[PDB]
C-alpha cells in the first residue's frame, strides 16, 4: 500500500491595519497601556445667531 | 421613560428585559448573556403584529 | 494577553446597522400554547384527589419537531 | 569509553536538587540577578520564536516523588497487570526477613466473596487471575474473624500506582510510586498514570445540570464497607471521584450504600453485638487535577478507565456511618 | 536531530497560533465596539431629517415620529428581499442605501486629516460591511470601480517621554501633546484658533505616517467612496458565530 | 514557577459611590466559580448562591464555600477589579478589613465563613451593574466553630415552636453577638441535624458503664469549674444504666468504638479551608498564611 | 532553591554528660514554636506549654502540636544545636531514639503524640540553663490510636477504686489495660502507679458527654418528624437502649435544655479534634540494624 | 455556513429538512419553469449561478 501525500492548511494572518475596516477606526501604537487609568476629550462648541 | 436620545443609545447596546432563547426546542428564556444577538423593536414601538 | 483603549470620536451617530436579507423563520409560529402548570407548580386546588384529574385533561415530552423550534402561545 | 563516562558527567551534573540561594554580601547586589524562576511574566514581541523564549522555557518546578520497593511472593500478585493499578500493602505481622504482601483491587474482590451482581465485569476477569478464592486466603487464616471485631480497614496503607514490575518464577518485585506523578521506565519521557476498572469505579457528581463550580481539584476517595452475605461476613471495595469538599461527601456515600445499612441493621434487632457496629471506612487517594477526561479502554474483555497527570496523597482511614 | 527539530517546529506553531489568535480579538472587539453604537435605520433615520426638530421636541412632535418609526418598520425592512418581487427593482436599492448614507453623522475632528484614500486622490467617506451572501448582490447591482486604495502602513507613536513624564510621577495626569499645548499658553498667546494652523497641531502625527498599497473592494455611491468587506472568513475558518448575523 | 492573578471585565463604568466602599475594602477574601484570567462579575460574588429575593440557607452556603477557590483583591481600578489568587500551599500576604472586628496575633488559626452578622453590612449592591457582590467572614477557629454550634441548635429549636436570647446569641469572651435570622431555608440545615440523629443515638448505645459511675461518684459532693452543667443533682436516667456490675474487658471494646465514631463526628463539623497563620503584623493589620487544601 | 536550617544559640556552655544524652538522639523530631532561623531556647521542647510548676496537661500540649512547627536534629555543637526545617511534603530521614522502645516497621503511619508516661524517658533536664527540652511521643498512628484508650480506660477505674474499693479488682484491671498486643507482638507499658495526672481533662470530657448523650438524642430525635425525614434514622430506634427512651423531659425546663443541647456540641468538636488531627507523617523505608527511617511529612 | 454555525441541534434539522421540501416543490425541472416564465433567462442564470 502507499503513502500518497500530507496535505495540510496553513493560517494566513489578518492584519486589524491591513483590513478594510480600519478606515473606520484611528490607529495609534500606545506602549504602556496598562499605566492608564482614564482617557478624556474635550469639545468647545460655540453656537452663533 | 426618558429622554428618546437616551433610549437610542440604550436600545443597542442594552439587552432589555424578558428576551427569548435561541436554536433550543421550546421558548426558554436566556440568562447567559455572552452569545445571543437578537434585536428585538418591539419594545421602543410598544406593539404587536 | 492584550489591552485595548477604544473611544468614540463622533459627537453624532457614526454607524448604522438594517435589515437587508431574510433568510429563516425559526419560530415556526406553531400553535402550542404555554402551560401555566410549569410555571407555577404550588399552587393547586384544594381537593388534591380533583387537581390530579384537570392536569389529566390537558398534560422533553417531544424526541423531535418537523416544521421547526416550537414557540408558545398565551390567553388574555 | 570515556565518553560513555562523559554522558554520566552530563546528565548526573544536570540533574541535582537546585541548591541554596547563598551569596557573600561584599559581592553587593548580584543575588537579584540569580532569581530567575520567581520571574514569571516574559516579554512577548510581534513575531516571537523559539529563541526569544528557550530562556522562558527553562525554569520549571521541582518535581520527584518518593517510589516504594516490595518484595512480593509471585502467586499474590498475579503476574500480568496493565501497570496503572492501584495498590494496597496489607501488614500483619513481620515473619520473615523481608517478604511483604499486596493487593490489586481485583484481588481484595476475591478475599472479600461478594456476589456476581454487585460487580458483573470484574468477576470473570479477577476469576481467571486466580484460583476460587483459596490461593490467597491460605496466607490470612483470620479473614472470618477480621471482619467480625472490623480491624480490617486499620491494616491496610494506600500506596498509590504501580511504575515498574520485574517478574521472576517465585518473586516478583513491585516498584509503587507515591507523593505523586511516577515516572515510566520503558518508555522514557513518560508518566504513568493511574487505571481503575469502569466496575469499581461510582462517579458522584452527574447532573442534567437541570451549576457547580469549577476549581483545580477533584479528590479520589476509596472506601470499603464491611457487610454480611448468606450469612457470612465479607467486604465490599467502592471507589469515589468528586471535587465536593469532604463535608459533603460523607453525606453522599450515605446516600449510595442507603441500602446495604439497611439490610445490615435489621439483624441486630435480636443481636446487639458492639463489634458489629463497625461498618466503613473512608481514605483519601489523593488529588486528580480538574477537567482531564477519564479514558476508556479494553482489556482482556475488560474495561479500564485511565487517569492522566495523577499525583497521590495519602490519608488516614476514618469510620463513616 | 529530526525529534529535537520536530519538537521545535510544533511549539513555533503553537505559538504562531497564540499570535494570530490574538490580531482576530483585534477584529472582533473593534466589531463589537461599533455594534454597541449602532442603532438602526428606522430609528435614526427620521432623527437625520431636521425638519421636524426646528421646532423642538415637545408633546406633540414626540408622537408624530412614533407613527413614523412605525411605518418605517413596516415598509423599508427586508429592503433587498422586496426588491426581487418589484418591477423598479435597481434603482429601489440605490435610492434606499444612499438614503442610509446621508443619514449617518460624520462629524468627525479628524476630517480634515488625510486619510485613506483611493486612486487618483478622491476621498474614501466610509466602510460599509455585509455577509458573504449579501456581498455577492451588492457587488452585481453596483460597480467595483477602483479595487485599490492606499493607507497607513504602521500605526502612530504616542510615548509619555519629555515633560509628560514630570506631570504623570509627581501628578497624575499625562498631557497630549504637552510640547504642542505648552507653547501655545506661556510662549505664543493671544491667538485665535485658526483651522490651517491648528490641522497640524491636529494632525497628531497621522502625517508623516508612510502611505502604502491596500488591497480591498472599492464601491461608488453618489458623491461617495464606500469600501466592502464581509467578515464570514474570520470568523467562519475558526467555527465561532458572526454577529453580524442577528 | 506559577503566576497567580485574575483581572476581572466590568461593562459599565462604576459610580464614585460603589468604588468608595470598593476602595476601603482593598485587602480582602472572596471566592469566584473559575480559574481563569478574565471572568465575568457575575461569579466574583458569593451571591450567586445567596441573593435577596432567595430564602439563604447559611448551611448550604458554607456547604457552598468549600467548593470553589478563594480570592484576595489587589487594585481597584474604575473599570476592571484585579484580583490575586490563593492555591495550595502557597504563601501570601492577607490583611483584615472585616467590619465585626477581632484580634489576631502570630501563631493563630483561621477559618472562611458566610457573613452570618449583618449582611447588609458585609455586602455591597452594584446598582450600576444590577448584580451584587457578597463578601464572606474571616473568623479565627474557636469561634468559626462557635458560630456554627449555635445555628444547629437554633434549627432544633425552631422546629418544635411549630425565646431568642437563647438561641440566636453566640457566646464569646468578654463579647456577645446577634444571628442574623430572618429569612432561613431548613432544609439543607436540617440534613446535618437529620446525620447528627444518627451519630448521637449509636453514642447513647454504647455508653462506657464505668464512665457513668464516674459521674455517680462526682458531682454528688466533689463539686468542680467544669461540671456545673448538671448544678449537683445527677439526671434521672444516669441512676437506671448503672445497675450493671463493672469490669473491664466490655469497656475495652466499647471504648474503642466510641473512640472510632468521635473520628466521625470531623465530617460533620467541617469548617471550609482553613488558614494557619504563622506571622501577622499588628499596627500594619497585614499577615501571612499558608492556604490549606480542602 | 530555597534554604531551610535552624540554628539555635544558648547563653551559656553545655556540660560533658548531657552531651552524651544528646548525642544518644541525633535523629529526633523536636517541635518548633518558631519559624525563623535563629532563636532562643525556651520554644524548642514542650517546656513553653508543659512544666512541673505547672499542672500537666494533654489536651493544651495537643492544641498545641498541631498549631507547632516539627523539625530535626542534624548535629549538636556546643553551644550552638543545628535543627534541620520541616516542610509540607518534603522527604527526610528519621533515627528513632524514644523511651520506652516501639519497634517501626516501614508502611506504617507516624503519628506525634505528647508524652504521659515518666520523666526520664521523655525529658533531657539542660541545667547550664535551667530549662528544659521535652521529646515528643512519636508512635505508630494505630497503636497511637491504642496505647492513648487503654490508659484512658485505667484512668477511669482508678478513680473509682479511691472513691470506693469494692467496685474494682486491680488483677483485673492491671492484667487488661497495661498490657498492649499490637502486630502479633505484646508490649508491657510503665503504669507510673506510684503515687495519670496527664490524662484526667479526657477523663472528664468523655463522662460529660456519656451522661447528656442519651438525654441529648431523645429529644433530638422527636423535635425532627417531618414527611422528609432521612430514611436511615428510622432504622437506628432500634439501637438506642430501651431504658433511654423513656426519659420525661418535662423535668428540665427550657432555658435549661438549652444550656444542655449548647454544652452537647461545644464538647463534641473541642473532643473529636483532639483524637483525630495532629501533626502526622508516613515512612516508606526502614531498617532496623540502622534504626534510620526515611520519612515524608504531611500537614494537617 | 449561516445555518449549521451553532452546531447541528434538533432545531437546525427541523429548519433544514423544511428547506428540502420548499425547494423541491418549487425549484425543480427548473429549464422547465422557465418556459413559461416572464422573465425567462434570469430564472436560468439565477438558478444556475
Amino acid at each position: 500500500e502507499a503513502l500518497l501525500g500530507v496535505y495540510t492548511n496553513v493560517v494566513e494572518f489578518v492584519k486589524f491595519l491591513e483590513t478594510a475596516l480600519a478606515a473606520a477606526c484611528v490607529n495609534t501604537e500606545f506602549k504602556d497601556l496598562r499605566r492608564m487609568i482614564d482617557g478624556k476629550i474635550q469639545f468647545k462648541i460655540s453656537m452663533p445667531t | 421613560n426618558r429622554g428618546l436620545y437616551t433610549l437610542v443609545n440604550e436600545y443597542s447596546a442594552r439587552l432589555a428585559g424578558a428576551p427569548a432563547t435561541s436554536t433550543t426546542d421550546l421558548q426558554y428564556v436566556v440568562v447567559n448573556g455572552t452569545d445571543v444577538f437578537l434585536d428585538q423593536p418591539c419594545h421602543m414601538l410598544q406593539e404587536a403584529y | 494577553t492584550h489591552e485595548i483603549a477604544s473611544l468614540h470620536t463622533a459627537l453624532g451617530y457614526s454607524s448604522v446597522i438594517a435589515p437587508a436579507h431574510v433568510a429563516a423563520i425559526t419560530t415556526d409560529m406553531g400553535v402550542h400554547c404555554q402551560d401555566l402548570f410549569m410555571i407555577f407548580p404550588g399552587d393547586a386546588y384544594q381537593d388534591r384527589q380533583l387537581h390530579d384529574y384537570i392536569k389529566m385533561k390537558a398534560g422533553e415530552n417531544l424526541p423531535g419537531l418537523s416544521h421547526g423550534q416550537l414557540a408558545t402561545c398565551e390567553i388574555i | 569509553q570515556a565518553e560513555n563516562a562523559a554522558r554520566l558527567g552530563r546528565q548526573v551534573l544536570g540533574l541535582l536538587p537546585p541548591p541554596t540561594h547563598r551569596v557573600s554580601l561584599t559581592r553587593g547586589p548580584e543575588f537579584a540577578r540569580g532569581v530567575r524562576d520567581l520571574l514569571s511574566k516574559y516579554a512577548a514581541s510581534t513575531r516571537p520564536t523559539v529563541g526569544s523564549l528557550h530562556e522562558a522555557l527553562r525554569q520549571a518546578p521541582f518535581r520527584q516523588p518518593t517510589y516504594g520497593d516490595f518484595l512480593v511472593y509471585s502467586q499474590t500478585f498475579s503476574p500480568q497487570e496493565p501497570l496503572g493499578t492501584f495498590l494496597f500493602s496489607f501488614k500483619q505481622e513481620d515473619n520473615g526477613s523481608s517478604m511483604d504482601m499486596l493487593l490489586t483491587p481485583t484481588s481484595l474482590f476475591m478475599l472479600s466473596g461478594m456476589e456476581a451482581a454487585k460487580a458483573p465485569q470484574t468477576h470473570k476477569v479477577a476469576g481467571v487471575w486466580y484460583g476460587s478464592g483459596s490461593g490467597l486466603a491460605d496466607f490470612i487464616p483470620n479473614l472470618s474473624e477480621l471482619m467480625d471485631t472490623g480491624e480490617f480497614h486499620t491494616l491496610l496503607t494506600p500506596v498509590g500506582p504501580m511504575v515498574q514490575s520485574v517478574h521472576s518464577t517465585f518473586v516478583t518485585k513491585v516498584t509503587s510510586a507515591m507523593k505523586g506523578v511516577g515516572l515510566a521506565r520503558d518508555e522514557p519521557r513518560a508518566h504513568v498514570g493511574l487505571t481503575l476498572p469502569c466496575d469499581m469505579l461510582v462517579d458522584l457528581d452527574e447532573s442534567c445540570p437541570m451549576r457547580e463550580p469549577a476549581g483545580l481539584n477533584v479528590t479520589i476517595y476509596a472506601s470499603l464497607v464491611y457487610l454480611r452475605v448468606n450469612q457470612r461476613p465479607s467486604m465490599a471495595l467502592t471507589f469515589f471521584q468528586s471535587g465536593k469538599g469532604f463535608a459533603e461527601v460523607v453525606a453522599m456515600i450515605k446516600d449510595h450504600f442507603t441500602d446495604v445499612i439497611r439490610t445490615k441493621y435489621i439483624q441486630l434487632r435480636h443481636e446487639l453485638y458492639i463489634n458489629r457496629l463497625v461498618f466503613g471506612a473512608v481514605c483519601t487517594l489523593g488529588t486528580v487535577p480538574f477537567d482531564s477526561h477519564p479514558v476508556h479502554q479494553s482489556l482482556n474483555s475488560l474495561p479500564v478507565l485511565v487517569f492522566a497527570n495523577f499525583e497521590a496523597a495519602c490519608g488516614p482511614w476514618t469510620v463513616f456511618l | 536531530f529530526t525529534e529535537y527539530a520536530g519538537a521545535i517546529k510544533t511549539i513555533t506553531s503553537a505559538l504562531q497560533f497564540g499570535m494570530d489568535a490574538l490580531e482576530r480579538g483585534l477584529v472582533d472587539t473593534v466589531l463589537a465596539v461599533k455594534l454597541r453604537h449602532a442603532p438602526p435605520v428606522f430609528i435614526l433615520k427620521t432623527l437625520g431629517d431636521p425638519v421636524y426638530s426646528e421646532r423642538g421636541l415637545k408633546k406633540a412632535v414626540k408622537s408624530d415620529m412614533v407613527s413614523m418609526f412605525k411605518a418605517h418598520l413596516i415598509e423599508h425592512s427586508f429592503f433587498l428581499d422586496k426588491a426581487e418581487l418589484m418591477t423598479r427593482g435597481k434603482q429601489y436599492v440605490l435610492t434606499m442605501l444612499s438614503d442610509m448614507l446621508a443619514a449617518v453623522c460624520e462629524d468627525t475632528v479628524f476630517k480634515g486629516v488625510s486619510t485613506y484614500t483611493t486612486a487618483s486622490g478622491q476621498q474614501v467617506a466610509g466602510v460599509l460591511e455585509t455577509t458573504d451572501s449579501v456581498m455577492r448582490r451588492l457587488m452585481n447591482l453596483l460597480g467595483q470601480v477602483e479595487s485599490a486604495m492606499s493607507g497607513p502602513a504602521a500605526y502612530a507613536s504616542y510615548v509619555v517621554r519629555g515633560a509628560n513624564l514630570v506631570t504623570a510621577v509627581s501628578y497624575g495626569r499625562a498631557m497630549r501633546n504637552f510640547e504642542q499645548f505648552m507653547a501655545r499658553i506661556v510662549d505664543h498667546p493671544n491667538a485665535l484658533p485658526s483651522v490651517e494652523g491648528d490641522k497640524a497641531a491636529l494632525a497628531d502625527g497621522h502625517d508623516e505616517i508612510q502611505r502604502t498599497r491596500i488591497a480591498a473592494s472599492l464601491v461608488k455611491i453618489g458623491d461617495k467612496f464606500v469600501a466592502i468587506e464581509s467578515l464570514q472568513r474570520m470568523y467562519n475558518e475558526t467555527q465561532f458565530p458572526c454577529p453580524l448575523n442577528r | 514557577a506559577l503566576d497567580k492573578s485574575i483581572v476581572v471585565n466590568l461593562t459599565s463604568r462604576l459610580f464614585a459611590d460603589e468604588l468608595a466602599a470598593l476602595q476601603s475594602k482593598i485587602g480582602s477574601v472572596l471566592p469566584l466559580g473559575d480559574c481563569h484570567r478574565l471572568q465575568n462579575i457575575q461569579a466574583l460574588g458569593l451571591g450567586c448562591v445567596c441573593s435577596r429575593e432567595t430564602s439563604p440557607d447559611y448551611i448550604q452556603i458554607m456547604q457552598y464555600l468549600s467548593k470553589c477557590t478563594l480570592a484576595v483583591l489587589e487594585e481597584v481600578r474604575p473599570d476592571s477589579l484585579r484580583l490575586t489568587r490563593m492555591d495550595p500551599s502557597d504563601n501570601l500576604q492577607i490583611k483584615n478589613v472585616y467590619a465585626p472586628f477581632f484580634q489576631w496575633d502570630s501563631n493563630t488559626q483561621l477559618a472562611v465563613l458566610p457573613p452570618l452578622f449583618s449582611r447588609k453590612d458585609s455586602t455591597i449592591v452594584l446598582e450600576s451593574n444590577g448584580f451584587d457582590i457578597v463578601f464572606p467572614m474571616v473568623v479565627p477557629q474557636q469561634l468559626g466553630h462557635a458560630i456554627l454550634q449555635q445555628l444547629l441548635v437554633y434549627h432544633i429549636y425552631s422546629k418544635i415552636s411549630a425565646l431568642d436570647l437563647y438561641t440566636t446569641n453566640v457566646s464569646f469572651m468578654g463579647r456577645t453577638y446577634r444571628l442574623d435570622v430572618d429569612n432561613t431555608d431548613p432544609r439543607t440545615a436540617l440534613r446535618v441535624l437529620d446525620d447528627l440523629s444518627m451519630y448521637l443515638c449509636i453514642l447513647s448505645a454504647l455508653v462506657p458503664r464505668g464512665c457513668l459511675r464516674l459521674l455517680t461518684a462526682l458531682v454528688r459532693h466533689d463539686r468542680h469549674p467544669l461540671t456545673e452543667v448538671f448544678e449537683g443533682v445527677v439526671p434521672d436516667e444516669v441512676t437506671r444504666i448503672d445497675l450493671d456490675q463493672l469490669s473491664v474487658p466490655d469497656d475495652i471494646t466499647r471504648m474503642r468504638v466510641m473512640f472510632s465514631y468521635l473520628q466521625s463526628l470531623s465530617s460533620i463539623f467541617n469548617l471550609g479551608p482553613r488558614l494557619h497563620v504563622y506571622a501577622y503584623s499588628a499596627e500594619t493589620l497585614a499577615a501571612s498564611c499558608w492556604y490549606s487544601p480542602r
